[PDB]
């Protein structure tokens, strides 16, 4: 069971939409908070393409997690010097022991298949060295080839993961995105990776339609890929 | 869980970090570290419900609050969990933290880890001032830096 976000017309508008959509057990709306709750089987992004719509949280509590991924190293390569975040993870228990990962990239500076992990320590003092050890590392990648719309040298990449964990095993760890550095060489740091990540936080799980990032004041520093 | 450590930042000066350490599962919390960049005097100092720092204020929630209680100083018999005072900033603007907390913790119904904690403008009123929205936040102002509390080992 996982629950989406989206007048009395609108309704039966994405009802429709569904309908012809196997696996799906059960659909229940709730057109004042603007979600759907969906009991199934299925995968999420099938709901979600054909349609737009957001993997929103439950009311269920410690069940909505987020973790804002930033670079820590400054590298010769990174030249977007306006904000040091590079991506967004929405993570929601949508099992007993299962969780969902909407994870979005944006901005980066070499294309590639980018790797997720999720390390032991929530120290990110020192980057990914702070974090210690890898504590679930995620097969899939997440293919970072499309343009960014933030300009030109610049790629953005989107997928769900998911993790045989709650939701609650996770709070307080570090999420963290890496991928080699295509030129090791030109960056002095001895550093041979790309890496961004954040510490994996309580949420609410009450996320707006775009998957954006603010500053303390408010402003918008940050937003995934069209 | 026995340690925790938060890195604060914001868009300004202000950065810190702040660790925190409890040997008993209901035994105090140590909590110190440093933070820079503040104006002389004191400044708010809580922890949030979350740690979703996506949406600033809005995402962070309100006090950490399991008790449903209203704010207070830390040393109050009537206060939020996620109350812990003001700190202080020296004339060269570094406020060196040293607490001794009773009523966080690092793991049960008073779990901070995964939480956002936050450093304000202006001193904490201890919700002694006189009217409601002290009862509630304590007043501090604006926030100038926040992380969100992981583990730390
Ligand atoms: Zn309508
Ligand atoms: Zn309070």
């Amino acid at each position: 069971e996982a629950t989406y976000a989206i007048c009395e017309n609108c309704v039966n508008d994405i009802k429709a939409c569904l309908k012809n959509v196997p696996g799906i057990n059960s659909l229940n709306f709730d057109i004042e908070q603007q979600i759907m709750s969906v009991e199934s089987s299925v995968a999420p992004s099938t709901i979600i393409n054909t349609l737009d719509a957001i993997i929103r949280g439950a009311g269920k509590p410690n069940s909505s997690a987020v973790a804002i991924l930033e670079t820590f190293q400054k590298y010769t390569i990174d030249q977007k010097k306006d904000t040091a975040v590079r991506g967004l993870a929405r993570i929601v228990q949508v099992g007993e022991n299962k969780t969902l990962f909407d994870i979005t990239v944006n901005g980066v500076p070499e294309a590639g298949n980018y790797h997720a992990s999720i390390h032991e320590k929530g120290d990110v003092s020192k980057g990914v060295e702070s974090t210690g050890k890898v504590w679930h590392k995620f097969d899939e990648p997440i293919e970072c080839f499309n343009e960014s719309d933030l300009g030109k040298n610049l790629y953005s990449g989107k997928t769900f993961l998911s993790a045989p964990l709650p939701t609650w095993q996770l709070i307080g760890r570090s999420f963290v995105i890496s991928k080699s550095l295509n030129h090791p060489e030109n960056e002095p740091s001895s550093v041979k990776d790309y890496s961004f990540l954040g510490v994996i936080a309580r949420s609410a799980g009450v996320w707006e339609n775009n998957k954006q990032v603010c500053a303390c004041t408010g402003k918008t520093v940050w937003a995934a890929a069209k | 869980a026995t340690k925790a450590v938060c890195v604060l930042k914001g868009d300004g000066p202000v950065q810190g970090i702040i660790n925190f350490e409890q040997k008993e599962s209901n035994g105090p919390v140590k909590v110190w570290g440093s933070i820079k960049g503040l104006t002389e005097g004191l400044h708010g100092f809580r922890v949030q419900e979350f740690g979703d720092n996506t949406a600033g204020c809005t995402s962070a929630g309100p006090h950490f609050n399991p008790l449903s209680r209203k704010h207070g100083g830390p040393k109050d018999e009537e206060r939020h969990v996620g109350d812990l005072g003001n700190v202080t900033a020296d004339k060269d603007g570094v406020a060196d933290v040293s607490i001794e907390d009773s009523v966080i913790s690092l793991s049960g119904d008073h779990c901070i880890i995964g939480r956002t904690l936050v450093v304000h403008e202006k001193a904490d009123d201890l919700g002694k001032g006189g009217n409601e929205e002290s009862t509630k936040t304590g007043n501090a102002g604006s926030r100038l830096a926040c992380g969100v509390i992981g583990i730390a080992q």
